[PDB]
RNA sequence: UCAGUAACGGUGAAGCGGGAAAAGCUCAAAUUUGAAAUCUGGCAACAUUUCUUUUGUUGUCCGAGUUGUAAUUUCAAGAAGCUGCUUUGAGUGUAGACGAUCGGUCUAAGUUCCUUGGAACAGGACGUCAGAGAGGGUGAGAACCCCGUCUUUGGUCGAUUGGAUAUGCCAUAUAAAGCGCUUUCGAAGAGUCGAGUUGUUUGCAGCUCUAAAUGGGUGGUCAUCUAA
RNA sequence: AUGAAAGUGAAUGCAGGUGGGAACGCCCUGGCGUGCACCAUCGACCGACCCGGAAGGGUUUGAGU
RNA sequence: CUGCCGAAGGCAGAAACUCAGAUCAGUUUUAUGUGUAAAAUGAGAGUU
């Protein structure tokens, strides 16, 4: 059994046409939805930022948009993800805020901009999200002045201590519980 | 190419990557080296080997006397006071 | 300590208290289902091996009682879960 | 890609990472109890159609159904009060534009002269078209004889439609829904999980036995999921 | 890079010296410098092994700086 | 198809660099008893 790749240009052309057909069908709105900024879950990749599946309920509520209408206006919602730190919270919150600020909603039934809509909608144009919302990387630290207490601070001497504390943590954990 | 083979004449014949301090200044761009190396500035340049893809920094090479802050998870034993004798400090990143 | 190694190893950030997830709740004992479980209990009775445990406990041979209960169920935690329940029924009957 | 790595004794992954594509949901478990509000079928009209061939609407009768059909709820929650802001059609014709399917139909210029030859579609001379010098046929190598080819992501015919825009008519909201609070409760799947044993390549099956409700599963007291 | 593994994890001395050594230069054939690569030596450093409580001591070790 | 090199009962060739040598010899002399050592003749000899 062998799997040959003689249809690689054909697959590439078909995917491009499918993207083109998708764009033509839903032209008023961007062809890619808004995605949250999310950090990979490992020690090898926790220094980067990538695109998550969707926002969380806490982020949606903090931004002020309900989880019901969020799907309608094009904001994917993830019910599994949870925010364990405010740093991620206001990070995804400001992603939604800039999305909403740049967002224009065509009024339904074309009678009046009922509450949340756009008065002038003639400026419709299909633009990708990445241009308006360019996902970034972790902020690289710029040059800072020398810190004196850090200068006195050795470095890995500490990592040796808390390491030895960690390895023999059960050793003294026993010691206290047995003598108490 | 079959034509240049041997049978055409046989016819009928039957995770923790590491970096040494010699390469620490290489990580900073050319602009940072030009605007911080070899001169005396109150603010010191910072090197983040973690953002460059390095887990630990090891101790092979020398350094110019320009102070520099090294952000890393693990640091080598006498590489620390290699920074300190060079005038910089290793500030450990989490 | 904002450190890579230690009992509190890792980065230091502002921790947020997560909202309560409803699927974490399962296993709780509602008052209505507890009442209904009482009604079926008094209308159905107990299984044959339960009756043997009553006899064993009323004879006060608890070691054999827990041994046979573990043999019947399969796990010590289930055996203990039985024992406390049928002893709890015992003083109610008394 | 991890990776021919972990693992097993030659077999041989998966997590993470980068991409292609993205869309979420529905029940059982709670009383509508001031009202079975639900549904198939028979009969009679009204319709509508890719269609006299399709699909429905209303009225009436019988039946199903209280051993539970409707509405609300599915754990991301949710219900019950409380609150003051916001939102609303499972409709029916007319017109233009915007696409697409089917087939109908439209296309630029030598057959001029001399030699060879059965035949010129060959050679030479004099010319033309080209958004068309791809290909095929014609008595030998034909852009200009013919079909086609470019124009064509188009003009012209008709018949359909798919979605929107403008416009008209019906609907009935005495309602329904979203959001912030609780002085509230929060029902969640059993011969099923699980254990012992035998069999197959943890997973599955046979058999003995057989659960629980902050319980159960998974990973090294903690973390994460909520099966049958 | 080493270690069974946790792990640690490299120019002392021009990134160490000695001799040979290609080529080059200097004169005045040879001598002189000069020394690539490479080869003989050679000390240090990274470790695993041992002693010491990091310094220091081994003449053990790795197709190591 | 032609040419060149060419065995074996650890070989032949290829590449990388020594010394213009006393560097080797299916050899003969000289000395000590077929072994060893230090004149003849021939050859550019070699090392991983």
């Amino acid at each position: 059994y062998v799997k040959t790749w003689f249809n690689q240009p054909g697959r590439k052309l078909r995917r491009r046409q499918a993207r083109q057909t998708k764009a033509a069908k839903i032209a008023p709105r961007p062809v890619e939805a808004i995605r949250p900024a999310v950090k990979p879950p490992t020690i090898r990749y926790n220094m980067k930022v990538r695109a998550g599946r969707g926002f969380t309920l806490e982020e949606l509520k903090a931004a002020g948009v309900s989880r019901r209408v969020a799907s309608t206006i094009g904001i994917p919602v993830d019910h599994r993800r949870r925010n364990r730190s405010e740093e991620s919270l206001q990070r995804n919150v400001e992603r939604i805020k800039v999305y909403l600020a740049h967002l224009i909603v065509f009024p339904r039934k074309a009678g009046q901009p009922k509450k949340g809509d756009a008065t002038d909608v003639s400026g419709a144009e299909q633009t990708d999200v990445a241009a308006v919302l360019p996902i970034t990387q972790e902020a690289v630290e710029e040059a800072k002045p020398i810190t004196e207490e850090a200068k006195n601070f050795n470095a890995f001497s500490t990592l040796s201590n808390e390491r030895a504390y960690a390895r023999y943590a059960g050793a003294r954990a026993a010691f206290q519980k047995k003598r108490a | 190419p079959t034509h240049v083979s041997k049978t055409r004449k046989l016819r009928g014949h039957v995770w923790r990557p590491t970096v040494n301090l010699d390469r620490l200044w290489t990580l900073l761009p050319n602009e940072a080296r030009d605007k911080y190396l070899g001169k005396n500035t109150e603010v010191a340049p910072v090197i983040n080997v973690l953002q460059s893809g390095y887990g630990k920094v090891l101790g092979k090479g020398r350094l110019p006397e320009t102070p520099v802050i090294v952000q890393t998870r693990y640091v080598s034993r006498r590489a620390e006071e290699k920074i300190k004798q060079a005038g910089g400090v290793v500030e450990l990143i989490a | 300590p904002g450190l890579v190694v230690g009992l509190n190893k890792g980065k230091t950030l502002t921790k947020r208290q997560l909202p309560e997830r409803p699927s974490r709740r399962k296993g709780h004992l509602s008052k209505r289902t507890a009442f209904v479980r009482s009604i079926v209990r008094e209308v159905a009775g107990f299984a044959p091996y339960e009756r043997r445990v009553m006899e064993l406990i009323r004879n006060s041979q608890d070691k054999r009682a827990r041994k046979l209960a573990k043999k019947r169920l399969g796990t010590l935690k289930r055996a203990k879960g039985k024992i406390e329940e049928l002893t709890s029924v015992i003083q109610s009957s008394r």
